[PDB]
Formats: C-alpha cells, structure tokens, sequence
C-alpha cells in the first residue's frame, strides 16, 4: 500500500511532511503506486536531495521501475537532478540502464548531453558504456553530433568514443551532424580521424 | 502522452516581425511556470525595474532598555529566513538585541521558507481574511524569527553575502517577548520612536531569483500585490493587446489552481508569449538592462532550473522553464550566429499516465532548441556573469526614514 500524500510530498520537497508520514511507520517505502512510482522515484524526479538521503537511510530498493521502465537514478538524470544522481550512484544504483522514450537511450547518453560530471561517474563504473548503442544503433556521439558542441565531441573522443560506428540506417555521427545542420560538430568530426 | 502543442520563434530586432514554428500560434494552452515571464513583465511595468520594497521599522525604547518594534510592511514578497537573518544582523549593529512588544501591520508578509521547498513548488498559501494572514505571520515570527538561529544556515547565507560584498555579523541574536497584529490604521508612534527602513534587493533581482528557482511563493504574491486577476486583465488588454481569447490567468506562478484530477492552469497563446518576451526585452533595454537580468542563463546560472540544460544552448540561451502534470514548457531567447531569437515551446504531458512523460518532454524540448540553433548557424555565447541573487544588497543596510 503506497501513500499518495507521501509520494506528492517527496516530489514537492516537503521534507518535514515526508519525515512526519514515515515516522508514524505505516508506509512500505517500496510500495509502488498505480503507475509503478515509489517515494524514491518522486524524490529523485523532483530534485530533492534532502528527501533522497532520508529515504536512502531507510535502505529502500534502488532498482524498482515505474511503468516507463525507469529507476530512481533514471528519474534523477532525465529531470536534471544531477546532485541526486551522484548520491544514487554512490549508494550503489545501477548505471547500465535505459531511460524512457522511443529511442532506448542509455543513462550515459542522457548524462553525456547534459552533465559532464555524472557522465564521468557513470563511465567510472563501466568504461564500455561510452560505445553502448541505443535501440536505433546510436551512442552519445550521435546525440551530441546532432544537438551538442565541439567540446562535447572531444570529451567523448577522449573517453574512447568510436568515430566510425554506424547506426541502423548506416549513418555515422558525422552523417547525422550534417543532416541536423550542426556545422560546428560536423567540422569537429570531419577534421578528426 | 507527450506531444507538441505549439512552437513559436521570432528574430529579436527593433520590430516584432516574422514568426514561424509549429501548431496553432493562436490557441490557448497551459503555460505552467512560463507564466512567470508574464508576471515578471507586469511587475516591471507597474513598479519599475529597480523598485525596492521599503519595510519600515519603528523602534521605541522601553524602560528595561529593550525596544518595542512596529513593522510597517511593504508587502515584500521575498521576506523570509534570509532577509530575517540579515535584519537580525542589522538590529545588532544598531545595538538592538531584545524586543519587548513586536507588532506588525497588514502589509508585513513573512513566510520563513519563501526561498525554499516546499514554497518554491507548492501551492502558495492564500489568506482569505486579514486575520488568517496575521495568524500565519504570528506563527512565523513566533516559531522561526524568535527561536535559536540555525547556525549552519546563517553561515551559508553569510558566505554568499560576503561574496556579494554585503556585511553581516558572524553571530547575532534576537529575543522577542510578545508578538501581535496591529493595523496601520491604529499605529501611532511615541515621542521617542526612532524609525528606520529596510530596503530589499531591487525588483529585477527578486525576479531573477524567482525565475531561477521557479518560485511560486514570490510569483503568486507579486500577482496579488499587483492587484490580482482584475488588475491583470487590464494589464493584458493594454500592454499585450490581449483578452480572454488569448490569455486567462488565475495566479502569478502558472501552478495548478484546481485538483490533481481536475487541474486549472494559466493559459495563453504561443503568440502571446512572444509578445511578452519582446515587450519585456524592450522595457529592460530602455533602462540599460538585458533579459538575462531577470531570466536564467543556460548553464551559467548554477542555482537555476537550467543549470543542466546541455547541448549547444549552453551559455547561449536565456530562458524560463515550466512543469505541470499536463505540460512541459520553455520560453526565452537563443543567441546564434544569425542574431538573437525569441521562442516559446509548449508541450503536453500526462503524469497520470506516466511520470516518465516529464523526462521525455524535457529532452524533446532540448533537442528542439538545439535544432533551432543549428538552423541559425550555431550558438553564439552570451556576454554574462552569474548574478548572485540575494534578497538584500549593499543598499539594504538600515537607514533613517
């Protein structure tokens, strides 16, 4: 039996109300609601590091998934709560996971577009994630080639990204940069070898 | 489900010219917190960009050597913990450590957690009567203003003040014996009343703080302070050339005014958001400011909701985000090699179907912004230094009335 009031309090950052409801001791903190959501997921989604740390002190399950297939770590990353992502990684959250959406983006991919530090923390657990492709055969290098910067490109080249990988349509990162009209990443990639 | 309601963009120029995008630019959609962009314009138009909330403190000596204090309020919408800590420091500088009778009038707003969760994202408390407002101000004064100062928090605030070149004492205290409401109608001062004024930060910085955080408390109280819905509609007609066909507001924040099951949201057309942005920018330029003085800058404002808006927008986008159960929104400008461009992007979501919709919508918006940048020959980094947005500055020290 999950608690609506607790889940909402976690999402919204009302630490006082969370501690208050958890103190009465009625609530199983691993109980998932009608869409698979846990208090930990709500806390992570809302970027509330205080509530995450409190919930982690109760030794909640890190690897439960909502209906969208996402763990708390995924909720943190996808909603730009990278301070929460770091806490969850230090707590032992699995980083070799998929975030929601049609593409099957890796957690590393989503972090690589947005927060360099968490991208590094992920790779520190598993170096090969640099070149792990999503469902369309694309890696981080493809995403940032479309929508990122030369600085992103070299960050990934330095972590061992493979320039010559093709997606399921037979395109390289360089090809998708050009198709996206990102002249900056196109130039950076086409000078590289 | 996640999908595009509407997208607009327009080049930033002397004139509001060609607009392109996706969907119906003239259909009202839920705004979520891009509502705050409009609230921001309205505040600046009515109050002036550098307006200061001037709270007046009426200090009268008691026979025991303490002070009585009457607070004459300015309806300051960022008066909470931080501004309280600063006021306590200030009182001690003036040799006031003990208050006998603390009274306050109908304009003194105090919510301890004004700049903190859950006030940032919560439903802002709405006081129907003055009594209810008074009792809540009493509660804060009694429980927070008068209790032992949180040493760790005071010290974090002071570390920031010091970066901002504002002086605060290391270790000030205050004691308050009695606290009660006293309307402005009924306050008259003794022969020996000396009175001093606390100016909060200039409005533009209060707005920068609100927009960074998406602070509902600050936005909702600005809206009430400016006159609420009736006053808002007159503003929208005159400034935005807009009536209920283009825009309907219920609050300053864009937050849900209804239920989880039956939500009610501020709505406007995508066109209306472009107008807002153009007019807000003109206003600020006329006073020597820029859009970045009130709205967040991608990546460069660390303490903001677009701290981690990566991609080619980093350091090249000024924007406000929005998030409600039914919408994910963004509005602002992008700086590119072909100039600056206003934009508004409105997406539908359904958290009730899946909470994963928020994350999906977030990366769609980011990729859309990147695409718009690509098509305008890439980013051009903006001239900007991170504003440290405190509720007080070097002209906030107590001065004679």
């Amino acid at each position: 039996k999950s608690s609506k009031a607790l889940n909402e309090a976690a999402e919204q950052g009302d630490l006082a109300k969370v501690k208050n409801l958890v103190q009465k001791n009625k609530i199983d903190l691993n109980a998932q609601d009608e869409t698979g959501m846990t208090p930990l997921m709500n806390a992570a989604m809302g970027g509330n590091l205080d509530i995450v740390k409190f919930l982690l002190s109760k030794k909640v399950n890190l690897e439960l998934k909502n209906n969208g297939g996402e763990t708390a770590l995924a909720f943190a990353v996808t909603n730009d709560a990278y301070d929460v992502a770091e806490e969850l990684i230090k707590a032992g959250a699995n980083v070799d996971i998929i975030v929601a959406g049609d593409e099957g983006d890796t957690l590393f991919m989503r972090a690589a577009q947005n927060n360099k530090k968490t991208a590094e923390s992920i790779l520190a657990k598993n170096k090969s994630l640099i070149n792990k492709a999503n469902t369309l055969g694309e890696t981080a290098l493809f995403a940032v080639a479309r929508y990122g910067t030369p600085a992103d490109i070299d960050f990934l080249i330095k972590k061992g990204a493979d320039l010559k990988l093709k997606n399921k349509k037979g395109q390289t990162a360089l090809d998708v940069a050009k198709e996206a009209s990102n002249q900056d990443t196109a130039k950076a990639l086409s000078k590289k070898k | 489900m996640v999908y595009v309601n509407s997208v607009c963009h327009m080049k930033a120029a002397a004139t509001a010219g060609k607009v392109e995008g996706e969907g119906d630019m003239q259909k009202k959609f839920p705004l979520a917190a891009i509502s705050k962009v409009i609230t921001t314009l309205w505040a600046i138009e009515k109050l002036g960009v550098d307006y200061r909330h001037k709270t007046v403190l009426h200090l009268t000596p008691t026979a025991n050597g303490s002070m009585d204090l009457h607070v004459e309020g300015s309806r300051d919408p960022i008066f909470g913990r931080n501004l309280s800590y600063f006021l306590i420091s200030e009182l001690n500088r003036m040799k006031v450590t003990k208050i006998e009778n603390l009274t306050f009038d109908e304009n003194f707003l105090l919510d301890w957690l004004a700049e903190e969760s859950p006030r940032i994202g919560g439903v802002t408390p709405r006081y129907e009567t003055i009594e209810q407002q008074a009792e809540a101000v009493i509660k804060n004064l009694k429980e927070s203003f008068s209790t032992a100062i949180n040493r760790a928090m005071y010290s974090k605030l002071r570390e920031r003040a010091t970066k901002a070149k504002v002086f605060m004492l290391e270790k000030p205290t205050i004691e308050v014996r009695n606290i009660s409401f006293l309307p402005k109608n009924n306050y008259k001062k003794d022969k020996y009343t000396g009175s001093v004024v606390l100016q909060s930060a200039p409005l533009r910085t209060i707005l920068k703080r609100m927009n960074n955080q998406s602070n509902n408390y600050i936005a909702d109280n600005l809206y009430w302070n400016l006159g609420g819905t009736a006053a808002f509609n007159a503003f929208a007609a005159a400034t935005l050339k807009a009536d209920q066909n283009q825009i309907v507001f219920h609050n300053g924040s864009g937050n849900n005014e209804g239920t989880t099951a039956k939500p009610i949201y501020n709505e406007a057309t995508c066109e209306t958001m472009i107008k807002t942005l153009y007019t807000l920018n003109k206003s600020l330029e006329a006073k020597g400011y820029k859009l970045s003085d009130v709205l967040s800058v991608a990546n460069k404002d660390s303490d903001s909701t677009i701290d981690n808006f990566g991609g080619n927008a980093a350091g090249s986008m000024i924007a406000k985000t929005g998030t409600v159960n039914k919408a994910k929104t963004l509005a602002g400008s992008i700086s590119t090699k072909e100039g600056e461009f206003y934009f508004a992007i409105l997406l539908h979501t359904d958290m009730d179907q899946s909470s994963s919709d928020r994350g999906v919508a977030s990366q769609m918006i980011k990729n859309k912004i990147s695409q718009l940048i690509n098509k305008r020959s890439g980013p051009k980094e903006i001239q900007y230094t991170e504003i440290l947005a405190l509720p007080f500055d070097q002209n906030s020290y107590l001065t004679e009335a």
